[PDB]
């Protein structure tokens, strides 16, 4: 019985392929590995998290370096408008002249990729300017990837294996990382900005070489010193400041004056040196708080089992949690996930809003490739959160410690939780659709006097009270009467007011009857994937149809075609239904988005506002019209820059249809297939002679309902991402 | 006006967009007689065509730029501005039919849930009960209201229940 | 199988057969020789093509053809 | 146990019929460890209208 | 083998060994029901799952259940 | 057998009533090159009266493919 599986024994002795396919598919599954002990699993989680850390470096120095190889950066300094960046050389021997020629137009005497990936802008804004600086960063980056590599054995090794109260300590580290790794991080992130960037930003070149040789600021550190801190705000840049050069300069060095560089259009490097700057005392000043080896500081399980509210409305309150959670790490885990999703989805909602990086908002093939990036990252997160929530609550739960505590009275009212849930999602979809079908016919029939269209009165409203009077509403913040307004009339109001009046920038854009049906229909998709998610974590227990489904783990196939039929009952399998909603939920986020922001940079917003009300509209003017350019990449007569493009659009096309075949039939059948064909295999003459290893039959149904969402989903992001990018670049 | 919206009966699009339907209107007209069947009716649809634009001015509806109508969802604004007739009371009228179907549905329910054959009642219906049900269903409100009052509509603690909960 | 033979007939027929007399003057004018042995030939110049009138047929006594390609999606 | 016909209260938490009321057909003299007979009107997930307890499980109501 | 565990409410209906197709099962004296008979699963290398048992057994929280575990020639019963 | 056999007539004299008294055939009889066959019609109700194409024959309505029209004039 050959090593295949080597941590799962059994399987080593398995003689069919589902030894391959397993013994691949559990082998980070620690947990349920051989041998496994508790330090051990630590050690080897440690050991992981250095390998993450190698990976992350490695992925960025490798860009690094390609583009201070291959890049036309140096030129594209000097016009950051009609200067496409370059992404990598192209090189195939299967390419005629045409795709060469046609290839080789975009960059410089070569074909090649044009990156679409913000880093230019990002590291031209923080200075960063000749190849030979970015080979410098590159190098640095891979001997940092090393050294995490070399920290990983060296910690694997015996007399460094940790022990396990240094692994389980909470207070020490929570200090550490909201000391050490927050605080003084941003402390030195300021450090670089003010003593080198800036500079830079006054066409002040400032390398290691000379840096020790130039005060950031007219007086040394004398007004701080002094506690005239107001010095340092003193002569700012200028409106007309030429960005990296001398001209327009100012001396402030930490400002706060809101509003956008004029000609940037990229928010003020002062401003940022000041909030990193802010943030860093915040966090070393909160690192403070609890108590390793000094006796002051807190007591994390005093504080939970005080923070307990009388009239026993909860309960035990906080009773057993300080350990439920310092014990088990799937609860760790699921919060650590659910915690980044969240910050994924806010970075991508401030970063079009707010573009921080120099001529960023130019180039709307970066603005829409970043922003919908991000989200489909943090939409995969969360799903991970949820299900590693429901494992938790399968493996490692108990109910005597929890017990009596508002834990447990959630899976008390868990019934009334999931039907509420179900109701509201329910009501949103029954009304947004039937409204959204009801402009369709109204449309249809040439009436469009006729359909509905309401107003988001609640947004204007709160826009207005940020200050955006256009609508005239007119109050405490557009309303100069107001206390605050005249309170902090002086600091950054000024640049505030003007930036959100302009409706050129993402600042804040206009609204109407569209965007209130879309925030509708996204609000819905959120509920129920949410309500999908939970009643799949919470089910893992027991169900009233398995009481006892906790005694079977967290993933199993069915139950039998008794009782009734036992389709799909695992959480497991209440996750792999619960993707499909997620996707269509970033999808229709992702779709509205782009085409508002389309309609922006063409100018007939009123296209936009009139053909988003009706779903016809929405397909026939925005897919169907702007699919025109793609389709054409190429054709009988020739071909251009996008029939790559054309091609990635049909492939995804492909891969979808295919893994659907995947989806819907099942094993049985293919079973029986493959006897029949063994048996023709073997008894065929001259071929029996060659005899296989591991046997074949088919699929498990998880291992193919698995295959089958990977090729899905592959299929759909493929599609989407080919027409998007087609449709920006080669318009725009 | 409010939010910065004009009245209907003024809006500059509004206009234009009816001279091109008109446009459009009489432009399909002239190619019919005047006595066809299919003439009186195109000219009963401008006419109500007409009508419709009428009545929309004279609600006083808002429309911007794009000339469509639209409509306004806050008590205090609709009712300071005299625009309670587009939503609050649709949605009064709709929760009051709503909440009327479903009282005079679980009456239904259970006077015929305690009877000697409750598939049967279920999958057949009596029509006198049925009939008299629907012609009590009527103040379901203050029933309603006055069964919380007396907290018999909600149910004490023995439904069945999964293991943990 | 079905869908795609009736595909394949419909493409002859508008491409190939069809057009009013002058020559002849075939409704596609015959690009069917050339873009129907490659796929996104297929895609776009068949179909995407003559997805227009079905797609803009509002306002007009085929408006319920539009709304009924919509509901079937 | 009860006499025949009566109206108990099945609490076995696996039950299908748990924190429900079902009429006993009969209770075993002897001492098997589940004398009770429940019939009911409304079938489980397998079509059986009637089940077994043991005294304990059910309460007279 | 695929795991196979009886309970107490074992009524010895036979109704297991009654579907069981691999004779994974037979019924032994017993005292606990009237029937004084408990089901027994003596050769669990030759079920395969097919749940026929567990489908059969009408014990309200079933009586005598299945679980699966790994694979062999013996076990899966393939005839290749 | 029987019941099939009715449905099937009683659809068959459905179709040839709705030719006799609300098509435009004898005017497509009269020309039938520039004439379409229209028997279906639509009411003049919410808006649904839009579709009653002008199909020629100074008549209105829906075009029907079936053609009927064809085949009565070959009998
Ligand atoms: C980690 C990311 C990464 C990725 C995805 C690639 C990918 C590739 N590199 Mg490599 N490359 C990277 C980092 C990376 N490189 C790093 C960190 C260096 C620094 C030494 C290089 C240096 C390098 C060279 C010198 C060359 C490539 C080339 C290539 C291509 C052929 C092998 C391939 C597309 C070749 C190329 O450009 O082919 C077109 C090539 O000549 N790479
Ligand atoms: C955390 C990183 C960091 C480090 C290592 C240094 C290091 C230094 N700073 Mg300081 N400095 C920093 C952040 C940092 N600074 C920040 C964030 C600010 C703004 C609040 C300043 C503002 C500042 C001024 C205004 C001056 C220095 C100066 C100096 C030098 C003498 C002190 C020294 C090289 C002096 C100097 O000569 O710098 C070159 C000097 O005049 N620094
Ligand atoms: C609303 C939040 C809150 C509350 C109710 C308290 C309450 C308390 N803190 Mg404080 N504390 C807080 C936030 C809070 N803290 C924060 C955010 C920090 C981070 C800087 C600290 C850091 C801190 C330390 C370092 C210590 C306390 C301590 C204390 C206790 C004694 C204070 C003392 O000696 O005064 C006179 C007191 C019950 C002392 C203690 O022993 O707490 C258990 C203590 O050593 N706190
Ligand atoms: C005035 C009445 C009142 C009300 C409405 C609340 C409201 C609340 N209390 Mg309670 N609480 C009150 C007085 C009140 N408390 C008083 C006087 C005490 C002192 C015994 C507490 C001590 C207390 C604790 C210790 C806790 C609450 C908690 C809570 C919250 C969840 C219940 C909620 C905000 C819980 C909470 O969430 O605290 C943040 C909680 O753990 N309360
Ligand atoms: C593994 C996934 C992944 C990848 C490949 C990228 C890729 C990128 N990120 Mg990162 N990013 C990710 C996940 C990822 N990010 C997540 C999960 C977060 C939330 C913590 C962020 C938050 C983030 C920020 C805040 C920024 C980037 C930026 C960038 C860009 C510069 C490098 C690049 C497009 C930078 C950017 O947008 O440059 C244009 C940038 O400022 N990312
Ligand atoms: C920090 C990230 C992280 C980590 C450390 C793990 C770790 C683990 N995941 Mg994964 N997982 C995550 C995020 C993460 N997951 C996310 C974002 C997703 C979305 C695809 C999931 C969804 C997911 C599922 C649905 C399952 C795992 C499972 C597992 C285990 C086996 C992985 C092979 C392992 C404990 C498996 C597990 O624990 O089974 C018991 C399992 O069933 N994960
Ligand atoms: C809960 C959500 C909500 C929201 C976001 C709004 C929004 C609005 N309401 Mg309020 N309102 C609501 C529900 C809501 N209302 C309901 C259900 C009622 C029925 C009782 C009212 C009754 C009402 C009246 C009678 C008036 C408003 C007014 C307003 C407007 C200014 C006040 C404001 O900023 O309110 C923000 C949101 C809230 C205050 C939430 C609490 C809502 C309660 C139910 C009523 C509060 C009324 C408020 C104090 C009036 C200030 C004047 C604004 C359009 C005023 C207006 O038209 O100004 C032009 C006004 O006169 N509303
Ligand atoms: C007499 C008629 C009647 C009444 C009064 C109720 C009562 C209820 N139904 Mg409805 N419901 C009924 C028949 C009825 N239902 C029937 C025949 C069906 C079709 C199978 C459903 C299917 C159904 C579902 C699936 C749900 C409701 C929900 C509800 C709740 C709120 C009302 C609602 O939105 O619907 C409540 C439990 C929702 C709920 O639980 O809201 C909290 C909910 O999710 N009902
Ligand atoms: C073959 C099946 C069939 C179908 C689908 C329809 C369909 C229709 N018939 Mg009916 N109709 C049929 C057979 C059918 N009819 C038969 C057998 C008769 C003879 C009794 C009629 C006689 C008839 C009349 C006289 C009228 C309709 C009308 C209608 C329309 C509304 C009812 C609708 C288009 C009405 C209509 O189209 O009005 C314009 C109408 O007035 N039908
Ligand atoms: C087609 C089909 C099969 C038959 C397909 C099988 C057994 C797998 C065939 C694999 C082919 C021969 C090669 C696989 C190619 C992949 C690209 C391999 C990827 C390997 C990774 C390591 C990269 C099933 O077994 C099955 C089971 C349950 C439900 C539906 C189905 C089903 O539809
Ligand atoms: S799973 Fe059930 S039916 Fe199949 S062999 Fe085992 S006991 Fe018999
Ligand atoms: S487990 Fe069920 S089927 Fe098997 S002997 Fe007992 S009562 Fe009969």
């Amino acid at each position: 019985t050959k090593l295949f599986p080597k941590f799962s024994q059994g399987l080593a002795q398995d003689p069919t392929t589902r030894r391959i396919w397993y013994g691949l598919a559990m082998a980070h599954d620690f947990e349920s590995h051989d041998g496994m002990t508790e330090e051990n699993l630590y050690q080897k989680i440690f050991a992981s998290h250095f390998g993450q850390l190698s990976i992350i470096f490695l992925w960025t120095s490798g860009n690094l370096f390609h583009v201070a190889w291959q890049g036309n950066f140096e030129q594209w300094v000097t016009d950051p408008v009609h200067i496409r960046p370059i992404a990598h050389a192209i090189w195939d021997p299967h390419f005629g002249q045409p795709a060469v020629e046609a290839f080789t137009r975009g960059g410089a005497s070569g074909p090649v990729n044009i990156s679409t990936s913000g880093v230019y802008q990002w590291w031209y804004t923080i200075g960063m300017r000749t190849n030979q600086d970015l080979y410098v960063g590159s190098v640095f980056l891979a001997l940092v990837s090393a050294i995490f590599l070399f920290a990983g054995w060296l910690h694997l090794q015996p007399n460094f294996q940790p022990s396990l109260s240094w692994f389980k300590d909470a207070e020490s580290r929570l200090n550490h990382h909201l000391s050490g790794l927050f605080g003084v991080s941003s402390l030195a992130w300021t450090g670089h900005l003010v003593h080198v960037a800036i500079p830079e930003s006054r066409g002040q070149h400032v390398g290691w070489d000379n840096f020790l040789s130039v005060l950031p600021h007219p007086q040394g550190l004398t007004p701080f010193f002094t506690g005239n801190w107001a010095a340092y705000a003193q002569s700012p840049d200028t409106a007309s400041h030429v960005f990296g050069t001398a001209q327009g300069s100012g001396q402030a060095i930490l400002t706060f004056l809101g509003g956008f560089h004029p000609q940037t259009q990229s928010l003020w490097l002062t401003d940022m040196a000041h909030h990193h700057l802010a943030i860093a005392v915040i966090f070393i000043v909160a690192g403070h708080m609890y108590r390793t080896n000094f006796g002051i500081g807190h007591r994390m399980q005093a504080i939970l089992e005080a923070h307990t509210p009388p009239s026993g409305s909860l309960g035990a309150g906080h009773k057993g949690l300080f350990d439920t959670v310092n014990n088990s790490l799937h609860f760790q885990l699921g919060l650590a996930l659910a915690s980044v999703g969240t910050i994924t989805s806010l970075v991508a909602q401030h970063m079009y809003s707010l573009p921080p990086y120099a001529f960023q908002a130019i180039d709307f093939t970066t603005q829409a490739a970043l922003y919908t990036h991000h989200q489909y990252i943090a939409g995969f997160i969360m799903c991970g959160a949820f299900a590693h929530g429901a494992i938790f609550f399968i493996r490692d739960y108990d109910p005597e410690q929890n017990k009596g505590n508002v834990l447990a009275r959630m899976l008390d009212h868990k019934e009334a939780l999931i039907s509420h849930l179900s109701w509201v999602s329910l009501f949103l979809g029954f009304h947004t659709l039937g409204l959204y079908v009801h402009n369709d016919v109204m449309q249809a029939f040439g009436t469009p006097e006729k359909q509905i269209l309401i107003e988001p009165v609640f947004a204007q409203w709160i826009q207005a009270a940020h200050g955006k009077a256009l609508y005239g509403f007119d109050f405490l913040l557009s309303s100069k009467t107001s206390a605050a307004f005249a309170n902090g009339q002086s600091l950054w109001l000024p640049g505030w007011l003007d930036a959100i009046n302009n409706n050129q920038n993402s600042l804040f854009l206009t609204i109407g009857p569209g965007d209130f049906l879309v925030h509708h229909a996204i609000a819905l998709g959120l509920h129920t994937t949410t309500l999908i998610l939970v009643k799949g974590a919470l089910d893992a227990r027991g169900s009233k149809l398995m009481p006892d489904k906790k005694d079977f783990g967290y993933s199993f196939p069915c139950d039998g075609p008794g009782r009734g039929g036992t389709c799909d009952i695992s959480a497991y399998d209440a996750f792999y239904l619960a993707v499909f909603w997620m996707l269509n939920t970033i999808g229709w986020v992702t779709f509205y988005w782009h085409w508002k922001h389309l309609t922006l940079w063409q100018g007939n917003v009123a296209q936009f506002d009139e053909s988003s009300t009706y779903l016809m509209g929405w397909l026939r003017d925005y897919l169907w019209l702007n699919s025109s350019q793609l389709i054409n990449g190429y054709n009988p007569f020739g071909m251009n820059s996008l029939s790559v493009w054309a091609w990635t659009f049909l492939f995804g096309h492909l891969i979808y249809a295919t893994g659907f075949m995947f989806l819907i039939s099942w094993r049985g059948y293919w079973q029986e297939l493959i006897e029949t064909l063994v048996w023709a295999h073997e008894k065929t003459p001259l071929a029996n002679l060659v005899y296989w290893k591991d046997k074949p039959v088919a699929l498990s149904i998880v291992q193919a309902r698995l295959v089958g969402l990977a090729h899905f989903s592959v299929g759909y992001i493929f599609t989407y991402a080919a027409f998007l990018i087609a449709s920006t670049s080669g318009r725009f | 006006d409010i939010a910065g919206l004009t009245p209907c009966s003024e809006s500059k699009a509004y206009a234009k967009l009816e001279k091109k339907e008109l446009k459009t209107l009489e432009k399909r007209l002239k190619q019919y007689e005047a006595d066809s069947a299919p003439a009186v009716a195109l000219k009963a649809t401008m006419e109500r065509t007409k009508a419709r634009f009428a009545n929309y001015a004279k609600a006083g509806l808002l429309c911007g730029n794009d000339g469509l109508p639209h409509l306004i969802a806050d008590p205090g604004l609709a009712l300071k501005y005299g625009h309670a007739g587009e939503v609050f009371i649709p949605t009064f009228g709709f929760l009051y039919v709503a909440g009327y179907i479903g009282y005079v549905g679980r009456q239904y329910l259970i006077a015929v849930k305690g009877e000697a054959k409750p598939t049967d009642k279920e999958i057949i219906i009596d029509v006198p009960l049925a009939t008299k049900l629907a012609w009590q269903g009527a103040g379901w409100p203050l029933a309603a209201v006055q069964e919380l009052q007396r907290g018999t509509l909600l149910e004490k603690e023995e439904n069945i229940t999964v293991s943990p909960r | 199988s079905l869908s795609i033979v009736i595909f394949h007939f419909s493409w002859k027929m508008q491409s190939d057969v069809w057009g009013t007399v002058t020559g002849v003057s075939h409704i596609t004018g015959g690009n069917f020789a050339q873009s129907a042995n490659t796929i996104n030939g297929w895609l776009r110049d068949f179909l995407w093509a003559q997805s227009s009138q079905v797609i803009q047929s509002y306002g007009s006594a085929l408006s319920a053809y539009g709304l009924i390609f919509l509901g079937a999606h | 146990g009860p006499k025949r016909g009566s109206l108990v209260k099945i609490l076995r938490p696996e039950s299908y019929w748990f924190n429900q009321v079902g009429k006993v057909v009969s209770v075993d003299q002897s001492g098997v460890r589940y004398p009770v007979v429940v019939r009911f009107e409304n079938q489980n997930y397998a079509g059986v209208t009637t089940n077994n307890y043991a005294l304990d499980e059910v309460v007279a109501a | 083998a695929h795991i196979v565990k009886i309970y107490d409410t074992c009524i010895g209906c036979t109704q297991c060994v009654r579907a069981c197709p691999l004779d994974v099962l037979e019924m032994v004296p017993w005292d606990g029901c009237k029937a004084s008979q408990m089901a027994s699963a003596p050769r669990t290398e030759d079920c395969v799952g097919c749940k026929r048992c567990e489908t059969a057994c009408p014990t309200d929280f079933l009586s005598v259940r299945v679980y699966l575990g790994s694979e062999s020639t013996r076990s899966m019963g393939l005839s290749y | 057998h029987f019941g099939q056999l009715g449905i099937i007539f009683i659809w068959l004299s459905g179709m040839y009533f709705h030719g006799a008294r609300f098509s435009n055939y004898e005017a497509w009889l009269s020309d039938p090159t520039h004439i379409k066959p229209s028997a279906q019609v639509v009411w003049p109700i919410v808006g649904q009266e839009i579709l009653n194409g002008d199909v020629g024959g100074g008549f209105q309505g829906i075009q029907i493919t079936s053609g009927f029209f064809q085949l009565w004039r070959a009998s």
